[PDB]
């Protein structure tokens, strides 16, 4: 794998979905910038279980895009607090989280409709990444725009301890073009997403497992 | 309970070859176990593409949305046996319907 | 080292009440959560039955859910899968299989196996 010619960005045990969540052990990566990813066959998580039902376009999209380019935007979420700690997931000396969701629950027991709206005002087209958690009673999601509703009910159910936390973060994501309107409506637990990633229209992904040297 | 699927049920290689075993089941969690005739199994991957100890790094697991794959680069007599996929999303664990590795 | 032996297997009729014994040694008994797998001649592998950590909870599968009581007892280091309304499709070897993580951390994972207990069912 040469260096001089393309940018290549390697990763210990980051897959790129898990770069793209910002798993605690993989956050080093953050708004790293690539034309070429390479990943290694050692790539594992540590944080909550997870799944993209449609990892294999989930993939290919971030890839091409070629850019993390996370920035927070502020989304309303007022109602509930949007911190959570996990068991799993450690990072550093207590209980920790992806770095790029939230884990709402809902304070004082009580789940209002949140209604959250967000204007993409850019020129340029953006991506943010929601989740459902399964549960291991109630609560239907929903996030909606001028092409889709990506409808999602959270399968609750018993299920086994993978990390020692026995549920799903379940993980899709939702292109918001400039001019549309994101909307979101719950009802239940949503894993809140944190703010957008950018796209940049020809970079792609390699799954070749040569070392790794400096050299053209 | 998820329907998981293999490769053929026996797959005829000679030793040193390349060989390839699916496990489609319609992405992660899907350990594989490997029995010798007549021997209780035993691990050799704990995730879709982690491998468990002592494993020559021969087996490579990878794959994802329930297409997963297991691809041998190089195969040795002993390896000539039964392997099952496994699955843990969902309480109800279903080994897949196993496939055979003989020599041939 | 570490070892697991599966006992009590045969012959039985149809209906009649069995139950295995699968003891351990090397090791505390509470320090992981124990299996059964079962594996019928000629067929591909499945699963029986699971007591999560320390006995507090049981999680069978579908063909054969609610007929099996799996239990313990932490202060002799014993199970026992006490069976119920054996079935014609219950011919197989039974193992009991351990995991590879303490108190419950990645159950569905499999390392430690006994010899496997073969079990019959017919007139």
């Amino acid at each position: 794998i040469c260096d001089s010619p393309h940018q290549i960005l390697d990763g210990e045990n980051c897959t790129l979905i898990d770069a793209l969540l910002g798993d605690p052990q993989c956050d080093g990566f953050q708004n790293k910038k690539w034309d070429l990813f390479v990943e290694r066959s050692k790539a594992y998580s540590n944080c909550y279980p997870y799944d993209v039902p449609d990892y294999a376009s989930l993939r290919s999209l971030v890839a091409s895009s070629g850019t993390l380019e996370f920035k927070n935007e502020s989304f309303n979420w007022t109602g509930v607090t949007q911190n959570g700690t996990s068991s799993a997931c450690i990072r550093g000396s207590s209980s920790s989280f992806f770095s790029r969701l939230n884990w709402l629950t809902h304070l004082n027991y009580t789940y209002p409709a949140l209604n959250v709206t967000m204007p993409n005002k850019e020129q340029f087209d953006k991506l943010y990444i929601w989740g459902v958690h399964h549960p291991g009673s109630s609560g239907r999601i929903t996030v909606s725009t001028k092409r889709s509703q990506q409808a999602v009910i959270p399968n609750i159910g018993s299920r086994p301890r993978i990390r020692d936390i026995p549920s799903r973060i379940s993980i899709y994501w939702t292109i918001v073009k400039p001019g549309d309107i994101l909307l979101i409506n719950s009802t239940g637990n949503l894993i809140a997403p944190r703010g957008y990633f950018k796209i940049r229209s020809k970079s792609s992904i390699m799954r070749s497992d040569a070392p790794i040297g400096k050299c053209k | 309970e998820i329907v998981m699927t293999q490769s053929p049920a026996t797959l005829s290689l000679s030793p040193g070859e390349r060989a390839t075993l699916s496990c489609r089941a319609s992405g992660f969690y899907l350990a594989w176990y490997q029995q010798k005739p007549g021997q209780a199994p035993r691990l050799l991957i704990y995730d879709t593409s982690n491998r468990a100890t002592g494993i020559p790094a021969r087996f490579s697991g990878r794959g994802s949305g329930t297409d997963f794959t297991l691809t041998i680069n190089s195969l040795e007599p002993e390896d000539f046996a039964v392997y099952y996929c496994q699955q843990r999303y969902n309480w109800p664990i279903t080994f897949g319907q196993g496939t055979r590795l003989e020599i041939k | 080292q570490v070892q697991l032996v599966e006992s009590g297997g045969g012959v039985v009729q149809p209906g009649r009440s069995l139950r295995l014994s699968c003891a351990t040694s090397g090791f505390t008994f509470s320090s992981y959560g124990i299996h059964w797998v079962r594996q019928a001649p000629g067929k591909g592998l499945g699963w029986v039955a699971m007591i999560s950590f320390d006995g507090s909870k049981t999680y069978y599968a579908d063909s054969v859910r609610g007929r099996f009581t799996i239990s313990r007892d932490n202060s002799k280091n014993t199970l026992s899968l006490q069976m119920n309304s054996l079935r014609t499709e219950d011919t197989a070897v039974y193992y009991c299989a351990k995991e590879r993580d303490r108190d419950g951390y990645n159950e569905g994972i499999y390392d430690y196996w006994g010899q496997g207990t073969l079990v019959t069912v017919s007139s």
